[PDB]
């Protein structure tokens, strides 16, 4: 013996990098070298699911300035935390009073988003965080619908809110 | 997150000031009674420190924690520093720094963080009155 | 290159397609059968009638058969001539003088004709009644099962 | 190719698995990883993809879009919100599966071809079934109430799978009417 060595749909890992590798160079020249776009790797998979939460922190990887399908992953939560910070940008004032009081109400839900960060993963799978944050993060673009960042300030807003 | 954390250490020096600045005996009995008032929120933010050194040193701390933990104590500077500023800035003595913490009071209530402080700085200050 | 190589070594892909095909073997007649008969023919003077075939591989016969017979359709080995699947003679084996070959697929080709029509039927459903549904529901519940198995041998 | 499928599936289409509204998820079906026996299995693991990101972005589109700001009940309105707040918890098993099939392929990188079709041929008859309660409820405009009927004569049917799907979602349809119910009488 020594071994029927395995094909191109049960081998990864390694042969997922040199398939995406080989996928990219193909498309490359079938282009003509104006198809050009670096790196078929990058990152690892607990590395990746480390610098996507760091996202939510308001760091952005390099496709953005405020394994290729990584983009269609990383683009759903990318727009989480770009509208995370349009949030705390909002609730930095502590006119109306009750509009006051409305903002700190808002800061009661941002601080279960910043205990949440940086606690409760051990670094989960890739997959996960777009499954997880998909039934959370709807509700995180409900509450950018309800915030402004004309829109109503005071008891005008207290209204509308009731 | 680091940037965010600093500005609790100008709005801690800005609390320990008044206390040497404003204790003389033009100002009176009621500025000394609003500053030992002031003294006592600092001996907690002490206390709190403590106790958070034990976490920290087995390495049961980290920034995220300090963060969640030094937000509440944030505003309580705030306050304490921005009470400092004015009472400096009018010269106050007498009645005019025990209105300005009634107004204070209701101010910021629509959570009323800062108006059980300004509350009691307010019971404090009142009894040489 | 990089990519060609590492394929080359771990990877065959070279007997369901038009490519030529080798194994790494030891011959000696036991099973250089087919061989050794086609050079006795070719010193017996046919005369000549060439023998090209693309050489196919022996487990590979394995991994086949056990996908034919576990539900799904369409393989390189097994083809069909007018929707029923029947062996195919243009592959040949170091061995079995190339004519075991044909009966051997033959008989498991016509159990493949068994499982591809009800397949079939099946596949037709999703593209009132309520008891052909039904059947191919029963039918469907027990194929998961024969699928199983042959699959957990495949691995 | 083994994680680019799972990626694809899940919703966030792969650069193999090429996303199309005519032809939903399609292997590339012109390089050298792909034959014969292989091939019928990527064709059927591909509808079941198609299916859920139509359902995905169905979900999205008509739960929590709007803080109130169409007018017809087929496209808006509360059941039809409904039927999509049902429709997630429906979808969580193929969550679990393709979760689950990961956990595996980072044990071993090397398992076979049959392994995830093995996974996935229980959604293979089930996802066709539940996608034309969707579709009848947007082609006749189906408004409010009526719904409720749509959903209930297809889980009369033979099949247990698709019985148990579609009773999850006219449960969640009819928290919304006994909701109202329990304030109008």
């Amino acid at each position: 013996g020594h071994r029927e060595e395995p094909y191109l749909t049960e081998a990864g890992r390694d042969a997922f990098d040199k398939f995406c590798r080989l996928h990219q160079g193909e498309l490359q020249l079938l282009a003509g070298g104006v198809l050009q776009a670096p790196q078929p790797v990058l990152v690892k998979e607990c590395e990746l699911v480390k610098d996507v939460l760091n996202v939510l922190i308001g760091v952005v990887s390099a496709t953005f300035s405020l394994p290729e399908s990584i983009s269609s992953l990383l683009s759903e939560v990318a727009e989480y935390g770009t509208c995370y910070t349009r949030l705390s940008h909002f609730s930095l004032q502590p006119k109306g009073l009750v509009f006051q009081a409305f903002t700190s109400g808002l800061r009661r839900y941002l601080q279960y988003y910043r205990a949440c960060v940086l606690s409760t993963p051990p670094t989960l799978s890739l997959l996960t965080i777009g499954f997880l944050f998909k039934k959370l993060g709807r509700q995180l673009r409900y509450l950018a619908e309800l915030c402004g960042v004309a829109f109503p300030t005071g008891v005008k807003l207290l209204s509308y809110l009731y | 997150l680091v940037h965010r954390i600093l500005p609790v250490a100008a709005s801690y020096s800005a609390v320990t000031r008044f206390i040497e600045e404003k204790s003389s005996f033009e100002y009176g009995q009621v500025n000394h009674a609003l500053a030992a008032a002031m003294r006592t929120l600092v001996k907690e933010h002490l206390i709190l420190v403590s106790q958070l050194e034990q976490l920290h040193r087995q390495g049961l701390l980290s920034l995220q924690k300090l963060w969640f933990y030094i937000q509440p104590a944030m505003r309580t500077m705030d306050i304490l520093a921005s009470l400092a500023t004015s009472v400096d800035k009018g010269e106050c003595l007498g009645g005019s720094t025990l209105s300005l913490l009634h107004d204070r009071s209701f101010s910021y209530t629509g959570d009323s963080q800062a108006q059980e402080l300004c509350l009691y700085l307010t019971k404090a200050a009142s009894a040489p009155y | 290159p990089d990519d060609r190589s590492w394929l080359e070594h771990h990877v065959v892909h070279q007997y369901w397609t038009a490519r030529p095909s080798q194994f790494p073997h030891s011959l000696h007649l036991h099973s250089n059968l087919a061989a050794v008969w086609d050079q006795h023919l070719y010193s017996s003077d046919p005369l000549y009638v060439p023998d090209d075939r693309v050489l196919v591989t022996e487990t590979q016969v394995i991994r086949e058969t056990l996908w034919l017979l576990s539900g799904v359709k369409k393989l390189f080995i097994f083809q069909l001539i007018d929707g029923k699947v029947t062996v195919r003679n243009n592959i040949i084996v170091t061995h079995l003088t190339h004519s075991c070959l044909r009966s051997v697929l033959e008989q498991i080709a016509a159990y493949g004709q068994v499982v591809f029509r009800l397949q079939e039927f099946i596949d037709e459903v999703m593209g009132p009644f309520r008891t052909y549904q039904a059947f191919m529901w029963a039918l469907y519940k027990y194929f998961i099962s024969f699928k199983e198995e042959l699959a957990e041998i495949e691995k | 190719m083994i994680h680019e499928l799972l990626l694809a599936l899940s919703g966030y289409p792969g650069s193999i698995f090429t996303w199309n509204k005519r032809s939903g998820l399609q292997v590339s079906q012109d390089f050298p990883f792909l034959h014969p026996s292989e091939t019928s299995v990527l064709n059927r693991l591909c509808r079941l993809g198609t299916d859920y990101i139509r359902f995905t972005e169905f979900i999205e589109q008509y739960t929590g879009h709007v803080q109130q700001q169409q007018g017809q009940g087929g496209l808006h309105g509360i059941y039809l919100r409904a039927f999509c707040t049902g429709l997630d918890s429906v979808l969580q098993p193929y969550r679990q599966a393709l979760l689950d099939l990961e956990q595996e392929f980072l044990g071993d990188p090397h398992l076979s071809i049959s392994h995830v079709n093995y996974f996935l041929d229980q959604f293979q008859l089930l996802f066709p079934s539940v996608m034309v309660v969707v579709e009848q409820i947007k082609s006749q405009k189906i408004h409010g109430c009526q719904i409720l009927e749509t959903v209930y004569k297809h889980s009369c049917g033979g099949l247990p799978p698709v019985r148990s799907a579609l009773e999850k979602i006219l449960a969640v349809c009819h928290g919304v009417m006994y909701k109202q119910l329990s304030a109008w009488m």
